[PDB]
């Protein structure tokens, strides 16, 4: 019942500028102090901020490593508060929360980089000749993140979808298999749905047994 | 600045153990400490605030204790879907410190990896590369070694692996090797074959094609 959906995460430049978004729902917004929580990726927790309620005057607190950049600020009216970022840095990378101090949203990642953004190709794993192997390797994109499901997400049990790599290009690349029986590689479809949103990329992947 | 100091900073223990974490605050901080859960993939979750109240919906087998400057998370009876890293926070002063948080692994039995070979796409060769992929399923402890060979060449420096976290379920883990060769090379080798050897395997398994066929 209680949500917090952020937005308006995504890749820029260093030394520019970005403004996230959380908007609440579930609980008596006015009364509750909004939260920013960031995490580099296999990092710990680091907070950012706060901003309290009308009744404390919209008071702000800030971490040290972003105050005179970062600015939070609420729309009571429309339930969201705000994150805006100036003189971004590399540092600033993160996967960026925000919390009502009980509840957190899922989070938005916020790349801070030079380099280009970049679509995937998607390539079949394709099953062998009864438990049968098959996947989709998702290659050579930037930045993260990819999702990937499979059928639509009706297909879960058995699914192991592993942390992207880096490659020694720059780009990134992440491979989702399936366990599935190998009496069903005949009848039954298997299609990887992959999005890469960074770049406008949407493929779907049917993966069979090679002729 | 108010340090948070968690101990330790990972863990194993087996299902239905009685598990504990310990935070030490630089200073005294009452009871303003709250306990973070984050799992993997998720945002985190709080599970205990004011040093030992409980989160609504929160699990009773989660508990919190201590005032001042020592602070404990206790899980009473560990279960698989408790996979995750947790983490202290002070909330007394501005501005608000986490710990560096705690991994918690669980130690089940060994399990044997089921081992897959993936040979390249016809799509991918037109683009002048090929990626060789190696499955490691479902297997326990983490530690594994894959060695890749082309025609008996052991294959050094051109190889990435991925490592999924704990199962929630069956505690196990699951590994992907990927072999990035020019399509020139792949062309000129016939045999591809990953050999991993593990713990729970009497002797090293290989899974191998030949380009050709």
């Amino acid at each position: 019942e209680v949500q917090l959906v952020e937005s308006g995460g995504g890749l820029v430049q260093p030394g520019g500028s970005l403004k996230l978004s959380c908007a609440a729902s579930g609980f008596t917004f006015s009364n509750y102090w909004m939260n920013w929580v960031r995490q580099a990726s296999g990092k710990g927790l680091e907070w950012v901020g706060e901003i309290r309620s009308k009744s404390n005057n919209y008071a702000t607190h800030y971490a040290e490593s972003v105050k005179g950049r970062f600015t939070i600020s609420r729309d009571d009216s429309k339930n969201t508060a705000y994150l805006q970022m100036n003189s971004l840095k590399t540092e600033d990378t993160a996967v960026y929360y925000c919390s009502n101090r009980y509840y957190w949203g899922q989070g938005t990642l916020v790349t801070v980089s030079s380099a280009s953004t970049k679509g995937p190709s998607v390539f079949p794993l394709a099953p062998s000749s009864g438990t049968a192997a098959l996947g989709c390797l998702v290659k050579d994109y930037f930045p993260e993140p990819v999702t990937v499901s499979w059928n639509s997400g009706a297909l879960t049990s058995g699914v192991h979808t592993f942390p992207a790599v880096l490659q020694s290009s720059g780009l990134y690349s992440l491979s989702s298999v399936v366990t599935v029986p190998s009496s069903s590689l005949g009848t039954q479809t298997y299609i990887c749905n992959v999005n890469h949103k960074p770049s406008n990329t949407k493929v779907d992947k049917k993966v069979e047994p090679k002729s | 600045d108010i340090q948070m100091t968690q101990s330790p900073s990972s863990l194993s223990a087996s299902v239905g153990d009685r598990v504990t974490i310990t935070c030490k605050a630089s200073q005294d901080v009452n009871t303003a400490v709250a306990w973070y859960q984050q799992k993997p993939g998720k945002a985190p979750k709080l599970l205990i605030y004011w040093a030992s109240t409980r989160h609504t919906g929160v699990p009773s087998r989660f508990s919190g204790s201590g005032s001042g400057t020592d602070f404990t998370f206790t899980i009473s009876s560990l279960q698989p879907e408790d996979i995750a890293t947790y983490y202290c926070l002070q909330y007394i002063n501005y501005p608000y410190t986490f710990g560096q948080g705690t991994k918690l692994e669980i130690k089940r039995t060994v399990a044997a990896p089921s081992v897959f070979i993936f040979p390249p796409s016809d799509e991918q060769l037109k683009s002048g590369t090929a990626s060789v992929v190696c499955l490691l399923n479902n297997f326990y402890p983490r530690e594994a070694k894959v060695q890749w060979k082309v025609d008996n060449a052991l294959q050094s420096g051109n190889s990435q692996e991925s490592v999924t976290e704990q199962d929630s379920k069956d505690s196990t883990y699951s590994l992907s090797s990927t072999l990035t060769l020019s399509k020139a090379d792949y062309e000129k080798h016939k045999v591809y074959a990953c050999e991993v050897t593990h713990q729970g395997l009497s002797s090293p398994v290989t899974k191998s094609f030949n380009r050709g066929e």
